[PDB]
């Protein structure tokens, strides 16, 4: 099952995981935000987390500023298990001031379509 | 093809749609491989019960690959609310466990029915 940990430019830390025991093609994932206050133990100070549906498998995580506040949003990209390989994605805001919140969702994109463009249009 | 809840004509039409019904090997799109007669990816093979010795070997066999499709539909189609006929099964095949409920697979179904002998296939 997918698991990845990323340090944000703010020093906060995020993990992204697929749900345990779930099938490959469908289920959920979660995003968990930590303060990262102690770099020796970056998952020691949990702040918030969210669980979302996934229509496929997590393909990649991106950190990119979508709203223009010069801080990156987290984008979780998911690839359909069907032959069409359609992409979906959720974007999240995450910062020390406000915490962790969803920002947008897209789905049904062709394999090679720009997910970031779709989330900004 | 393997027997199960999907009809033989429907499987043939899906096969023709995906590959012209040929063992085309594995092709890369977005760093992800899709293989064989039915263009099955690893996640699909895992969920269809891992028939055969491995994903790529199964995908290259008309029988094993179609068994995988049969098992995938048995696992997912009913419970997604799909019609249990080719419109449903084709759209699951193209779109995953809820493909039959997603607009992204409508064109696939419309086009699949243009293949000779596949109009209104059940
Ligand atoms: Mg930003």
């Amino acid at each position: 099952g997918f698991f990845k940990q990323l340090t944000l430019p703010s020093g906060q830390v995020v993990t992204v995981s697929e749900g345990r025991g779930e099938p490959a093609s469908t289920g959920s994932y979660d995003v968990r935000l930590y303060s990262g206050a102690n770099p020796q133990f970056p998952l020691d100070q949990f702040i918030d987390g969210k669980v979302l549906p996934r229509d496929g498998s997590i393909k990649e995580l991106k950190l990119l500023d979508l709203n223009g506040d010069k801080q990156p949003e987290l984008i979780v990209v998911v690839e359909s298990a069907g032959s069409g390989s359609y992409l979906s994605a959720d974007a999240f805001t995450l910062n020390p001031q406000e915490g962790l919140d969803s920002f947008n969702h897209v789905e049904g994109l062709a394999p090679n379509e720009d997910v970031i463009q779709a989330l900004k249009t | 093809f393997a027997g199960g809840i999907v009809s033989q004509r429907c499987l043939s039409c899906i096969c023709k749609m995906e590959s012209g019904c040929r063992n085309v090997g594995c092709k890369m799109d977005m760093g992800s491989l899709s293989c064989g007669y039915f263009q099955i990816k690893e996640a699909y093979w895992i969920d269809c019960g891992r028939p055969g010795s491995s994903w790529k070997s199964c995908a290259a066999s008309s029988y094993c690959a179609s068994l995988c499709v049969q098992n995938y539909m048995k696992r997912y189609a009913k419970w997604a609310g799909c019609p249990l006929r080719c419109e449903g099964f084709a759209r699951e095949h193209n779109g995953g466990p809820r493909g039959c409920k997603k607009g992204s697979t409508i064109g696939y179904w419309n086009r699949l029915q243009k293949i000779s002998g596949c109009h209104g296939v059940q």
